[PDB]
Parts: structure tokens; C-alpha cells; sequence
């Protein structure tokens, strides 16, 4: 009676100190979901059920999620991950023509699903467009315009970043499939979170100095609104 | 050819249960009397979790309960004193749903990667591994000691044998996710709610189904048989509860308001049946009278949406969780 | 002057009574940042029970009548709740400023057990500096009038030297002062870059509220406490220069501040619900 | 899957069902039976309340 309390209590303090112990390595991680549109060389980012990686830069723990094991249009589990800092999102920017509907609308519609969502309503993206350099390649061989009729009316942005050695006609193209994915990231959104795009190859060797500094600047950002001085 | 002989099977049976609707549940219990305010308190507050708590599942002994959180723990608790007596890490931190064994020396668990984890309470170790779905798990429930059956998001169920752990039955027949499953009083039979807006009711022993239920119009998100086994009551995300009979094959009643406009995560009865206990997105509990379809009482005290709820085999109280990392006692 | 000095009295005490109730009722206000805020409500709150109600009796009777303990009781808790106040608005800078200039590391930097030290450290230095040396008669004026003053029974004004006006002013007032600006210099100089950043990238797509919060958190303060703190200083090094009646309005214009915290720390929307929910 | 469909649809169809009357009555009954041990429909004393 009078041992069998002191016995529970003896159990309920050791279990409480290894609790505490497991919030200081919670609460210093960072939780990162990928995501992609079929074939999209997500896997080869990810080189250079569900599967879980663990990466470190600057003393910074990152710990990626990566969901194959469920194949479905309607995505019911994606309500698990609204704490996450942010979404990477990998899309062929290459497969217009590609109808295997194509594959650019298709990847546009589910960027347009997943922003506009009841659960995700204050989680950024960072957009990585992939295989530019092949892009390049048959924009140089002889078109955008037999599939998205907008291009036929869109001249280059004069605050552009062009490439060296860049002909004109493939920083349009990139440049006009960046917008689409823009003008829908901006349509919708109050601050709340933003979009970070970026323009990916496969012989990149700086992906994640790029996931360092977005994940930096989304997290002084919620800072500076929480404070109301953004 | 075989899609029209299809329709006109289906005329038939919406006819056969017209016939037999000779008078509606509410208009037999207009002279009951009705039970009035029910106001209930917090008794106990249970804090130690790092994350949201999406599963709980009360004792048979109506003392110890278990809950699963995000975190990646699996706790089991003292209601009376309020003291932790166990704490098992998992492998992996996506978990939806946890059981407690009836005899109480087993807790199961699952969740994203698609394994079901049986663990040893009275040896804490991993005792058994189940693989063969291939979509995240939903609910798992304790038949026996040694079987159990499990409903995950490939539109199916199956039937497992921890001893060798092989899939003894599946069950098919759905098309969207299994959202969630209940075991009847005599383990015997079983209903789903899955994503089809359709409930089914399965015969373990056999292996086929026997009724289909079609009443709703959104995702049905939980499923919770009535104490006598005739009749069970389930919930979607369009603020609507309805109430099914067995033996009629049809519905009986629905609970809905006009104020009402966000969805359902659970659902259970009292001990007598009296009393329906839903939770919902708006932060806070309602309580129904299930013969009249009004309310009675109001639990809020939570932060964030309420995920669980439960009622004790004896009846004396109520536990519910939610997303703020809080488990609380309603008596 | 009874109707006004009785409305400032109120205004004090029911505001800071509203915002410490709040955040011990409710679990969701259980915050680091928040505990900052309990200690300085707490000083604001016990300024306002203990030194305003006892000065506005001597400037309203003339005279004295507690006796010559009472006022150096009265002198101690005046020092003591004004410096430990503005202590704690140096310590808010100071974390606002590790959570946005280090977003990383600002979890491990701040933990409940620091909080707690800090803030203890600050109430230890806040009554170091004004009981030890009041009671211990270090402070104590040496000319004629203030030696009769000392004497009197039913004479209770304020006198003294050169070296505890320099130093008890210094340390209430001008390190925090210089410590926030510095503090909060950079936080605007954050708060510009990010959203010059912001501009770049989709700006065709579609800094006047950093300005206009940080011009009210420091005017307020700034425009509160600074001429009291200049006219200590000076009418101490040159004599004969400052009235006693401009010295009193200057403190009670100081003193006027404790009542325009909760409206300029507590305007979240967490605590507005609160608020609604009381 | 088309032949199967329509075999479930026969087998389920051919069942005997109770009218709504009886089905409501029994509810009912077992609802008036049991709910003398109610403890949440009847709040218990403090004494033989073991969470109080
Ligand atoms: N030229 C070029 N080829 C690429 C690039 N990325 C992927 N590929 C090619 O595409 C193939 C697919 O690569 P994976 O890494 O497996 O990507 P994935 O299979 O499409 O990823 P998922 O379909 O989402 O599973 C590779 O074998 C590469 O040869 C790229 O950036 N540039
Ligand atoms: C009588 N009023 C006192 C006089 C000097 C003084 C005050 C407050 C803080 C200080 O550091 C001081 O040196 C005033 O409240």
C-alpha cells in the first residue's frame, strides 16, 4: 500500500528525466518533406513505405521524408505533415511536349492543389526545376508555343539573371516557366509563406547551401511577422 | 450487358427498404421524456508529450490507457494517480493508430510504413513485425491474443496470425481508404468506413460481406458499434452523424446542426447507449441524445482539434486528445 | 488634482492585474518571451499599489505623517521598482534581438532555467542599489537644509551627493538606454534586408510598419523617462537652476509610464482573445 | 470485375429485414433496461467516485 505509491513514483521521475533529455534533440531538428511528379530526378537530388535521410551543415541538423510507398490522387496523409519547416517540390521544367494532358500542366496542378490547402496554409515551398540543360538543348533544336498559346505574347524580363553564354531564347523559356509557377504562388497568398525557386542540373553541387539559406531567411521571416515588423 | 442488370439490382433493394420504413425512430420517442443539461469537468490533466496525439485506447481494467504521438513514443499511463509507468520509443515517427490488448500483456501500433509492431508489456521489445499492406495503416484491433485485424489506405483489410505472421484472411470490396473499423461485442463481425462515403458490415469467421451502407455524401472518418450489436453510428467531414440498424438495413436517424459547418473526428456511445460523444475540427466536443437528435452538453477545454476520444467498460469516464500534446480526463 | 491622480492610480493597477491573470489561466501564454513580461507587470503593478498612492497624500496634505522610517521605507521601493522596470525592457530587446539576428541557435540560447536566472540576477541588482545604500545613510546630503530636513519628524524630501546621483542614474538609465538602441538598430537593419529581398523576386507580382513600431516602442520610453534623468544629473552638478515642483512633475511624469506597458507588450491576438474570454 | 460486382449484388439483396417499428422499439427497450447504470447519464456520489 504505502510502498507500492512510493515504488510508481520512483519509475515516474526516471521516465520524466529521459523525457527531457529527448526535447532538447527535438526541438534543435529541422523536418523537411520531398515531393515530385513522376519522373522528375528527384531521387538523383536525394543521391547528391517511407524513407528517411539525416544530413548535417554548420552544426544544423536536417532530417528529409520522402513518401513512395503510397501512390494515390488523393492524397489523405499529407494533413500529418503541417509542422514541417518546408516542402521541396522537384519538377522537370524539360517535359512540355511530353504528353505521358502533359506532364507541365499536370505538375502545375498539383502545386496549385497543395497551396491552396486547409492544412498547409503557413508552410513555404522551395521549387527546384530540374534538367535545365537538356531543356536547353531542344529549345535550341527546332516548340512552346504549340502547347502553352501564352508564350506567344511574352518578352524576357528587363531584371533578369541571364547565364553566360546564354542564347536569348532559352532564358525566356525559363523564365516563363518560372512565372506560371509564381503568378499561382502569388495569387493566393497573405504573407504567410512564400516560394523559393531555383534552377537545378544534374551536375549541381550546391542544393543544399541553397535548403541552408531558404530554410534560414523562411525562419527570420516568421520571426520578423510574429514581432509585426514585417 | 453487365452493368445494366447491375442498376436494376440496386432498384430493387432501394425498394424492398422503402417498404419497410412503417415509421421513422423520432416519431416513436415523442413522449419520452428528455434527459436535459449534462455538464461535465476536467478531472485529470496528462502532460509529457512532445507532439500532437493522433490514437488512444483505454484498459479493459478501466485504469491504464495508451496514446501515441508524433514524437515517435508510445505512453501508458495511470489515470487515478497520474503517473507514467511505461515510455517505448518507436522506430518510426509516423504513427495513426494504437490497441491494447484485451488481456493486457500486448500494445500494437503502426502507422506510415505500412508495419503493424506488436509489442511485449510482461517480458519492453518488439515481439512481432506484420508486412503485407501496401498503403499506411488506419486502425488495428485486437480479435485475441493471438490474431488481430487490421484496415489500411490499399482498400483492404486483412486478418493476421501473430504466431506466424501470415495473413490468415483478406477482405476487399472497397474502393477509396479505410479510415477506421470496430469489432462487435462477441467478435464475430466487424464494420469499415472508408473514403467511398460507404460502410460495409464483414463476417470474420467466413470472409465476405454481407450489407453495404451509403447514407453519407463525405469521407467517413470514424465507425463505433452500439452496446446491444444491432445498430452503429459513424462520422464524416460534412458535420453529419447518422445511425444505421442492422436488421432493417437502413438508416435511422442524423445529427446535424445549422451552427455546424466543420468536420468529424470521432465518435463513441455511453454505457447504456444514451448518449452520443463526437468530436470536431472547432476545438471542442458535443454531446447527443441518440433517441432525440439534440444536444446535451458541450466539452471545451482543448487549444487545438480534438483526434481521440474513448469511454470506459464500466462508464465512468471519458478521455480525449488533440493536436496541442494533451490528454484529459471528463467525468 | 484628487480626480486625476485617483484615475492614474486605477488605470495602473487594473491593467496590470489583467495581464498577470491572463497568462497564469491560460496554458497556451506559457512562454519564455512571456516571463519577461509577468516580471515586469509584477514591478509596474507594485509601483502602483505602494509608491503613487503615498505620494499623491504628501503632495495633497503638505506634510509627513508616517514618521522618519516610513519615508526611508517609501524612498527605498520608489528606487527599487523604478530601476528594476526599465532593467527588463533591455532584457526583452536583448531576446527579440537573439531571435531574429540567430534564428538557429535561438532555441538552445533561451531555456525556462536561464529565464529564471536573469531574472533573478536583475531583481538582486535592482535592490542592490537602492536599499543597501539608502538604509545605510550612504546617500545622505551634507548642506544645512538637508541635514534640518534629516532632523524634521514631519519632513519627509529627497537629498542627495553627487557620487549616488551619478551612479544610481547611470545604472537605471543610460546602459539600457544605449544597450536598445544598439538592439534595436539591427533588428530594423534585418527587417529592411529581408524585405528589399522580398521585392526582387516578385515584386511585378503585386518599411513603414518596422518604422512605425520601433518609433513608438522607443519615443514612448524614451519620451517618458529621459528629462527626469537629465535634470537628476543637473540639478546635482549646478545648483539653484531646478525648482522642486519641476523635479516632482518630471518624476511623476516618469512615473506615468508604468500604465502604457500592457498596451504596447500585449497587443498579440492571443492575448486580445483572452482578453474576450475574461 | 464486372461479373463479380453483380454476384455480390444478388447474394446481399436476398436477406429478410425487419420493419423500422420493431427495430426502434428493441432500441428502446434495451436503452430504458440499462440506463439505471448510467454513470454519466446520473452523476455519482463523491464517495464511490474514484476520479474525484
Ligand atoms: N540530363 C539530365 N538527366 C537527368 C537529370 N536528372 C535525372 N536525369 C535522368 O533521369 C533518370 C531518372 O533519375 P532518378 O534519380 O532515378 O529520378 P526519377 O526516377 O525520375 O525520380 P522518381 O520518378 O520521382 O522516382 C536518371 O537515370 C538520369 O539519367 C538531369 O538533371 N539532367
Ligand atoms: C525621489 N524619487 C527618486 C529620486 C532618484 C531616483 C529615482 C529613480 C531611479 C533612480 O536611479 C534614482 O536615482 C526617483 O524615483
Amino acid at each position: 500500500q504505502r510502498n507500492e505509491e512510493k515504488a510508481q513514483r520512483e519509475a515516474n521521475k526516471k521516465i520524466e528525466k529521459q523525457l527531457q533529455k529527448d526535447k532538447q534533440v527535438y526541438r534543435a531538428t529541422h523536418r523537411l518533406l520531398l515531393l515530385g511528379a513522376g519522373e522528375s530526378g528527384k531521387s538523383t537530388i536525394v543521391k547528391q513505405g517511407i524513407f528517411e535521410t539525416k544530413f548535417q551543415v554548420d552544426k544544423v541538423n536536417f532530417h528529409m521524408f520522402d513518401v513512395g510507398g503510397q501512390r494515390d490522387e488523393r492524397r489523405k496523409w499529407i494533413q500529418c505533415f503541417n509542422d514541417v519547416t518546408a516542402i521541396i517540390f522537384v519538377v522537370a521544367s524539360s517535359s512540355y511536349n511530353m504528353v505521358i494532358t502533359n506532364r507541365l500542366q499536370e505538375a502545375l496542378n498539383l502545386f496549385k492543389s497543395i497551396w491552396n490547402n486547409r492544412w498547409l496554409r503557413t508552410i513555404s515551398v522551395i521549387l527546384f526545376l530540374n534538367k535545365q540543360d537538356l531543356l536547353a538543348e531542344k529549345v535550341l533544336a527546332g516548340k512552346i508555343e504549340d502547347y502553352f498559346p501564352e508564350f506567344a505574347r511574352y518578352t524576357t524580363p528587363e531584371d533578369a539573371t541571364p547565364e553566360p553564354g546564354e542564347d536569348p531564347r532559352v532564358t525566356r523559356a525559363k523564365y516563363f516557366i518560372r512565372d506560371e509557377f509564381l503568378r499561382i504562388s502569388t495569387a493566393s497568398g497573405d504573407g504567410r509563406h512564400y516560394c523559393y525557386p531555383h534552377f537545378t542540373c544534374a551536375v549541381d553541387t550546391e542544393n543544399i547551401r541553397r535548403v541552408f539559406n531558404d530554410c534560414r531567411d523562411i525562419i527570420q521571416r516568421m520571426h520578423l511577422r510574429q514581432y509585426e515588423l514585417l | 450487358q453487365l452493368r445494366q442488370e447491375a442498376e436494376q439490382l440496386k432498384n430493387q433493394i432501394r425498394d424492398a427498404r422503402k417498404a419497410c420504413a412503417d415509421a421513422t425512430l423520432s416519431q416513436i420517442t415523442n413522449n419520452i421524456d428528455p434527459v436535459g443539461r449534462i455538464q461535465m469537468r476536467t478531472r485529470r490533466t496528462l502532460r509529457g508529450h512532445l507532439a500532437k496525439i493522433y490514437a488512444m485506447h483505454w484498459g479493459t481494467d478501466s485504469r491504464l490507457l495508451v496514446s501515441a504521438s508524433q514524437d515517435g513514443k508510445l505512453i501508458i499511463w495511470d489515470s487515478y494517480t497520474t503517473n507514467k509507468v511505461h515510455a517505448i520509443p518507436l522506430r518510426s515517427s509516423w504513427v495513426m493508430t494504437c490497441a491494447y490488448a484485451p488481456s493486457g500483456n500486448y500494445v500494437a501500433c503502426g502507422g506510415l510504413d505500412n508495419i503493424c509492431s506488436i509489442y511485449n508489456l510482461k517480458t519492453v521489445r518488439v515481439s512481432r513485425e506484420l508486412a503485407g499492406h501496401t498503403g499506411y495503416l488506419s486502425c488495428c484491433r485486437f480479435l485475441d491474443d493471438n490474431q488481430i485485424v487490421t484496415s489500411s489506405g490499399d482498400t483492404t483489410c486483412a486478418l493476421w496470425d501473430i504466431e506466424t505472421g501470415q495473413q490468415t484472411t483478406t477482405f476487399t470490396g472497397h474502393t477509396g481508404d479505410v479510415m477506421s473499423l470496430s469489432l462487435a461485442p462477441d467478435t464475430r463481425l466487424f464494420v469499415s468506413g472508408a473514403c467511398d462515403a460507404s460502410a460495409k458490415l464483414w463476417d470474420v469467421r467466413e470472409g465476405m460481406c454481407r450489407q453495404t451502407f451509403t447514407g453519407h455524401e463525405s469521407d467517413i472518418n470514424a465507425i463505433c458499434f452500439f452496446p446491444n450489436g444491432n445498430a452503429f453510428a459513424t462520422g464524416s467531414d460534412d458535420a453529419t452523424c447518422r445511425l444505421f440498424d442492422l436488421r432493417a438495413d437502413q438508416e435511422l436517424m442524423t445529427y446535424s446542426h445549422d451552427n455546424i459547418i466543420c468536420g468529424i473526428t470521432s465518435v463513441s456511445f455511453s454505457k447504456s447507449g444514451r448518449l452520443l460523444l463526437a468530436g470536431y475540427d472547432d476545438f471542442n466536443c458535443n454531446v447527443w441524445d441518440a433517441l432525440k437528435a439534440d444536444r446535451a452538453g458541450v466539452l471545451a477545454g482543448h487549444d487545438n482539434r480534438v483526434s481521440c476520444l474513448g469511454v470506459t467498460d464500466d462508464g465512468m469516464a471519458v478521455a480525449t486528445g488533440s493536436w496541442d500534446s494533451f490528454l484529459k480526463i471528463w467525468n | 488634482m484628487g480626480i486625476v491622480m485617483s484615475l492614474i492610480v486605477l488605470a495602473i493597477v487594473f491593467g496590470n492585474v489583467l495581464v498577470i491573470t491572463a497568462i497564469a489561466k491560460f496554458e497556451r501564454l506559457q512562454t519564455v518571451t512571456n516571463y519577461f513580461i509577468t516580471s515586469l507587470a509584477c514591478a509596474d503593478l507594485v509601483m502602483g499599489l505602494a509608491v503613487v498612492p503615498f505620494g499623491a497624500a504628501h503632495i495633497l496634505t503638505k506634510t509627513w505623517t508616517f514618521g522618519n522610517f516610513w519615508c526611508e521605507f517609501w524612498t527605498s521601493i520608489d528606487v527599487l521598482c523604478v530601476t528594476a522596470s526599465i532593467e527588463t525592457l533591455c532584457v526583452i530587446a536583448v531576446d527579440r534581438y537573439f531571435a531574429i539576428t540567430s534564428p538557429f541557435k535561438y532555441q538552445s540560447l533561451l531555456t525556462k532555467n536561464k529565464a529564471r536566472v536573469i531574472i533573478l540576477m536583475v531583481w538582486i541588482v535592482s535592490g542592490l542599489t537602492s536599499f543597501l545604500p539608502i538604509q545605510m545613510h550612504w546617500y545622505r546630503a551634507t548642506h544645512q537644509e538637508a541635514i534640518n530636513c534629516y532632523a524634521e519628524e514631519t519632513c519627509c524630501d529627497f537629498f542627495t551627493n553627487q557620487a549616488y546621483a551619478i551612479a544610481s542614474s547611470i545604472v537605471s538609465f543610460y546602459v539600457p538606454l544605449v544597450i536598445m538602441v544598439f538592439v534595436y538598430s539591427r533588428v530594423f537593419q534585418e527587417a529592411k534586408r529581408q524585405l528589399q529581398k522580398i521585392d526582387k523576386s516578385e515584386g511585378r507580382f503585386h518599411e513603414h510598419k518596422a518604422l512605425k513600431t520601433l518609433g513608438i516602442i522607443m519615443g514612448t520610453f524614451t519620451l517618458c523617462w529621459l528629462p527626469f534623468f537629465i535634470v537628476n544629473i543637473v540639478h546635482v552638478i549646478q545648483d539653484n537652476l531646478i525648482r522642486k515642483e519641476v523635479y516632482i512633475l518630471l518624476n511623476w511624469i516618469g512615473y506615468v509610464n508604468s500604465g502604457f506597458n500592457p498596451l504596447i507588450y500585449c497587443r498579440s491576438p492571443d492575448f486580445r482573445i483572452a482578453f474576450q474570454e475574461l | 470485375q464486372a461479373r463479380k460486382l453483380v454476384e455480390q449484388l444478388k447474394m446481399e439483396a436476398n436477406i429478410d429485414r425487419i420493419k423500422v417499428s420493431k427495430a426502434a422499439a428493441d432500441l428502446m427497450a434495451y436503452c430504458e433496461a440499462h440506463a439505471k447504470e448510467d454513470p454519466l447519464l446520473t452523476p455519482v456520489p463523491a464517495s464511490e467516485n474514484p476520479f474525484r
